């Protein structure tokens, strides 16, 4: 349920998996960091 | 005369050979970080650019003593007068 208003609960659905000049410094590899990363945004927008 | 005046050819040869390969492959590792740096941060390069030239004067400084000795070598020759 979405928080609409505080008289409005809403039921929904949202997709979880399926989701400009310069380059970071990865210290470890691009690919182990993005493998982590996309773990912590799934589980946080599931705490959401 | 001529051993020592052959001679001086060689050590010629050697003070340029040897300032010329140090020269090209110094420049070659100094060169390829700024162009490294300058790809990932390309408002760096105004001063990545200074910082260069400062290492470019250390760098050939002792070369650039090599030539002018060879110079002196060849239009000249400190050797011959001492027979």
């Amino acid at each position: 349920n979405k928080f609409v208003n505080t008289m409005t609960q809403k039921p929904t659905v949202e997709q979880l998996i399926p989701l400009h000049h310069w380059d970071y410094l990865y210290e470890p590899d691009a690919k182990s960091l993005l493998d982590g990363l996309l773990v912590r945004y799934v589980e946080s927008q599931v705490y959401q | 005369m001529e051993t020592v005046v052959g001679l001086t050819a060689i050590a010629v040869a050697l003070l340029i050979g040897l300032g010329a390969l140090g020269t090209a492959i110094g420049f070659g590792l100094l060169g390829g970080k700024f162009l490294e740096g300058a790809a990932r941060q390309p408002e760096m390069v105004p001063m990545l650019q200074v910082k260069m030239f400062i290492v470019a004067g250390l760098l050939d400084a002792v070369t650039m003593i090599g030539v002018g000795i060879a110079l002196f070598f060849t239009f000249a020759n400190p050797f011959v007068g001492q027979i």
